[PDB]
Formats: C-alpha cells, structure tokens, sequence
C-alpha cells in the first residue's frame, strides 16, 4: 500500500511550500483584500509523509482535509480554495535567513494557504504578507505551516 | 534639488569599471528597496536593477548593484561604448510621501 | 507581446487641460498597476502618481496641490492622465509604465519594467 | 540501520515542539532580555524522520547541527543552547486556533530554539514572545519551525 | 513549602515613613515577581506597584505622586515597601503577593497565586 | 469609584447557582486577561480564576468563568455555605496604566 496521497490531508500535518519567483500582490480577494505573495509554479510538500507535487498539477476540487472536501470561496467570480493551518504561516527567502511576516502579524488569528485553480493545469498559491518586506518580486520564497482544523 | 543625490557624471576607459553612487536620507534607502534605470539619449527609461540587487532577464552580468546603510551603489564591470546613458536610482520616501528618483548620472567612455 | 502606446504630441497654452492616454497590450490589464512619470527637457524623472488597474485606487505626488487625475478604462485597456492649469513648467515628456509591486508601507518595493515612449506636452504662446 | 537520531539535526529539517504548561518570562537573557514562553517538560520532534524525545532527556552538549556542535551562549552563568531555524517560529495554543507571535514579529530577522540544560535531567525550552498574548500561564503551547543555517 | 511572611502591625502619625517587609520562601526568589496591594477597612483591593525580583525593575501607581518605593533584597529573599508623607488614608492592610506573568503590553496577563497575610498600618493621633 | 464595576452583593439558595458580573470599559477587559480572587472575612485574598477561564489546582469545578466583549462573568454551580466571601475581578487598564481591581461582590447563602 502506497503512502497517503498528497491530496489527502489531516489536521496537524506539516505543509511545506516552495514559491519560485513569487511576486507581490497589493490586494488578494481570498485574503480580504490584503497583500499576498503568490507563485506561478509553486510546490506543496507534506513533511510527515514525504509526498509532494507541483500545485499546478493538483486537482483542487478533489483535495480533502480530514476526509472532507476543502472549503471553496468564490470572489471576483474565481474559485479559491482554503487549506487551513494552526498558527500563522511562516515564510522566508529561499535558502536565506531573511524572513517575511503575514498581514495579521500582530494578532492571534491564524492563516491558511489559498489556491486559485483553473480546471486544468493552472494553479496559483497565495501566502499572506503585510508589505513588500521581501521585495516586489520575482523572489524565491519557502513557507511552512501546520494543517489546522476543518473550517465550519 | 533631488533627494537621492547622484554624481553628475562618471567615466572610464573602454573595458574598465565604473561605480555609480546614490546617497539617501535614511527615510528613502535605509528602509526601502531601490531600483535602477538607464535612459539612452532621447528614449524611454529601461529597467536595470530591482530589489537592490536583482536583474531582469535582458540585462547582462556586467551590471551589479547593492545597498548598504543609507547609500546604494551601481557598478558596471566591462564598460562597452554602448553604455553612454544616464542612470537613475529610485526608491520610496516616507517623510515626503513620494517615489523619489535619483538625479541622474551620465557615464561617458572617455 | 507586451507593449504600451501613448497619444501624440500636444501643444497648449498657459491654462489648459491636457489629457494623455496610455494603452497597454500583451498582458492582463488588471494584474499590474500603471505609473506616470514626467521628465523636463533638462531634468530627471519625476513621479506623478500611480493607479490600481483592478480597484481604480490612485495615489499622487504632493508637488501639485490639485492638478492631476489618473483614470483607467479596463474595457479599453488604457489609462488616462489629466493635468490642469498648465504653466511653462508642465513642458515635459510624459511616460506611462507598468508597475511591479507598489506598496507604500515602509518596507516598500516597486519598479517599472515596461515603459511607453512618452508624450511631449508643450506650454507656449 | 536505525533512523537518524534526534540528537542529529540538518538545516532544512522541520522541528515540532510541544510546551506543556508553558509559563511566561518577562526577560530571557538568551533572547537579549526579551519575553519568552518556556516549559518545564517540553518535547521536541523531528517531523521529517518521526523521531522525538523529551527535552529534559537530551544531552544538549552532544547535539549536532549539520554535523557540528550546537552553539553555546552563557548569560548569567547559565549555559544556553541555540537551535537556529529559518524564519520566525510558529507557536499557538495547543489544539486550538489561537496563535502567538514572537517579539520581532514586525521585522525580517529569524528566530531560534533556546534550551537551558543542567547536566542531568533538567532542561528548559524557550520560545520568543512579544507579550502575554496567550496569557500568563501555565498554558499548553505547540510550536513549529524549520531548522536553519549553522551560526558563525 | 511556598510561604510569604510580612512584618508586624505599625501605628504611625500624620507624616511618617512606614517600611513593611515581605519575606518569601520555598521557591526561587528571582523566578517570579512581587506585588503590593493595600486594602482599606471598608474598601476593595488597590494595586500599588510591582517589583521584578531578577533585575529590580519597578512600576508604580499614579495615584501617589511620589510616595512609594518598592525595593528587593535577593540575598535576604525579601521585598520592602516604603510610604512617605502619610495621612489618615494610608490606614490599610498591606498585602505582598507573588506575581505570575506581568506584561503591561495591551494583551496583558498577570495574577497573584501566593499571598501574604498582610500588615496593618494605622495613621492616628 | 472602581473602574471594573461589580454587583455589590448576590445571593442564591443552598445548592443553587450564582453569577458574578464584572463590566469593563474597552480598555480593561476588551483586550487584557482577567483574574478572579475571593477574600473570606478578615483574611488574605485567594486565587480563583486566571487567564479568563483557568483554575489553579486547588479550586474545584464549581467555579468557572469566561470573558465576552467588554464584560467578564464569574459563576458558581453548587453554592455551599462555605462560600460566604467577597469576589474580585482584576485586569490591566491602558488609559490609566494600572492593575485595576473590581469593586467586590459579597455572595450570601440566603
């Protein structure tokens, strides 16, 4: 029996994301019109099981958290997906110590990984950011989070 | 009266090196990222450097830049004659809320 | 591919309302922002104001008390710049460029990668 | 051949820490006289390899990062150990979505895991915090970080 | 185990300098902080100031302009509270308690888990 | 004139439930954690509740508390006669930088 497929997620799993050549967005609808760092060709890693795939190769309509389909949020007529995760999402410049902070850096609310997916091989992965602390982009960014509760 | 003071002009022999300086005032450069542009005579400005050291895909490796403290530095290693252009540094200023430019620097191969 | 085309050259009088337009093609109009920079005959680059092609958000230079308005037309994929009460100092080449970044919070980063060839505005008599 | 022992650490490894009944410290010397959340009986987990142990059962003098001994820093005549990690450290209330933020929440510098160890079975694990956003304590706190560069 | 013992009752006059001592045993003195609270005969609890037993940091209440000084003695494992220019209002039972937490940044949390039995100070004639 | 206003006194039948209120002013309880103390007549205050809902190891399960919005609430489910004591709520205030106490509430079994 193979390992748990990357489409299968459980709360408390560790998610590793790489965002190559990520670029800054001034406003992101799935983040409540707040800044984001997003990548054309990001990659997602489940650290516990060692399974991984490119985000653009993932059929986000059939991705499960705790056995339940992922929350879908439609803003601007675009389907966005929400991978919740306990605590804030920590991201840094790839291979270097310089670090970014999310928009709600000063509060107690957590964050979630957002994916825009077109039915097909085109997905964008969105990470909450407060400003251009890592620059305007393109810039390689690595992020780390721990999968959180199934949203209600 | 440019906020980001630059040398008016620099020169080097063909194949030599030039460094272009860009002084700030600690509200401009010390905190924010800096971009570099070059403008050939009678033409549109062109992107050279962004995010204080990053090159767009069409710029060769001769152009390198870095920023330390209140000043940012642009350099060209290998000065071909086709580099007779003005060079500008740009960053945000918080005191005067603007995208201030550098004053310009005309490099001449002579 | 990516291109930005501006209007033609303009000759005006002391006190007028110039409108210069910049049309961009080859990319998603709302994905990026647009800037407006003027350059006098002998002078450097002077930032005038930016626009948000998605939310019509605008910032301006405080050099002009109120004389500048930047407007977008998403359907026509073009931006418009307006100047008012012209004197013999608005005589400059006006550049429209594509914005990458654009934050004004103190770790701010923003550059212009695609430029227009500019429009020459003259204020004479 | 058994798995890589928990004493063995590599840059880019994912570290999972549980801080049971953690309490607030106004000043921590290893953090430059800055607040911390620390636990009597914390547990450390290497997420990639699935090895873990209680911090109090670890001989910190023989813990290696990238094959070299861990950095030691003596303030107030007490030996402190530093486990560097890329980016900031994520910590939150255990089993819940409420999240904490570190002291340098607003800046680009990363964080590290600090352990005070007495030669023997007594170790305290220290996590950077800005204020009592999770309370005064005791409070169950879970943390997550990605092991960073070997300090010079 | 954990205990806090305070000095005996004191009777003073209008204008005086009371010094009440609180000695704590059974735990690391510098691990926690110490608080000082007064309670009038008919009244509630009034926070007077806190000490940081490790680095002698001190915060007070603004109710007194300057009349209160809290001092620690790590070697003797005791804290001292001083009051000055007494009037017929410092008549209260003065409590010393152990502090858990102690931040004053807006998500602030702090409580007192071990209390002293108090010292009665009187201002009469 | 206590900032954290409390009911002066509350009562319930033996074995009934009582609730103690503690109103804030958006600078006290809205942002900061709240602690609860009980003072028996002629004795030292005792810790009951910390961090808005947490009990020290010696307090039984009858006492529970929570904070919502501007006010915080203390309750006792099962009112033994040995609860004739005053109860106080404490939190930090930022406007007047103090550890302000509640005014006190005397619960009587009658």
């Amino acid at each position: 029996a193979p390992a748990r497929p990357i489409t299968n997620w459980r709360s408390g799993d560790v998610v590793w994301v790489t965002l190559p050549s990520a670029e800054y967005a001034q406003s992101q609808s799935a983040m409540g019109s707040h800044p984001a760092y997003w990548s054309e060709e990001a990659t997602i890693i489940n650290v516990a099981t060692g399974q991984r795939a490119a985000v653009s190769s993932i059929k986000w309509d059939q991705v499960t958290l705790n056995g339940k389909a992922l929350h879908k949020e439609t803003h601007s007529g675009l389907v966005y997906y929400q991978l919740p995760l306990m605590g804030k999402i920590n991201f840094w410049q790839q291979g270097t110590t310089k670090a970014g902070y999310t928009y709600n850096y000063n509060t107690t609310d957590s964050d979630s990984l957002w994916v825009w997916w077109d039915g097909g091989s085109k997905a964008y992965l969105y990470i909450s950011t407060y400003t251009t602390m890592l620059g305007a982009g393109p810039v390689n960014i690595t992020g780390l989070g721990a999968v959180g509760p199934n949203p209600v | 009266q440019s906020v980001l003071t630059q040398p008016p002009s620099v020169s080097a022999a063909p194949g030599q090196k030039v460094t272009i300086s860009c002084s700030g005032h600690s509200s401009n450069i010390a905190n924010n990222y800096v971009a570099w542009y070059q403008q050939l005579p009678g033409t549109a400005p062109k992107l050279l450097i962004y995010d204080n050291d990053k090159r767009p895909s069409g710029i060769p490796d001769r152009f390198s830049a870095s920023k330390s403290g209140t000043s940012a530095t642009l350099g060209i290693t290998g000065l071909q004659t086709g580099d007779e252009a003005h060079y500008y540094c740009e960053t945000w200023d918080s005191s005067l809320s603007l995208w201030v430019f550098g004053g310009g620097t005309m490099v001449t191969v002579l | 591919q990516v291109q930005i085309v501006q209007s033609g050259a303009e000759v005006k009088k002391p006190g007028a309302s110039v409108k210069v337009s910049c049309t961009a093609s080859g990319y998603t109009f709302t994905r990026y922002g647009l800037v407006w920079v003027r350059q006098a005959p002998g002078q450097g680059l002077e930032w005038m104001g930016s626009i948000n092609t998605g939310n019509a958000n605008t910032i301006y230079s405080e050099k002009f008390q109120g004389r500048v308005s930047i407007t977008r037309d998403t359907s026509a994929s073009t931006t418009y710049m307006e100047l008012r009460s012209l004197r013999y100092e608005d005589t400059a080449v006006y550049f429209c460029a594509r914005e990458r970044g654009g934050s004004v919070v103190e770790p701010a980063a923003h550059y212009m990668d695609v430029w227009g060839n500019g429009t020459t505005v003259s204020v004479t008599s």
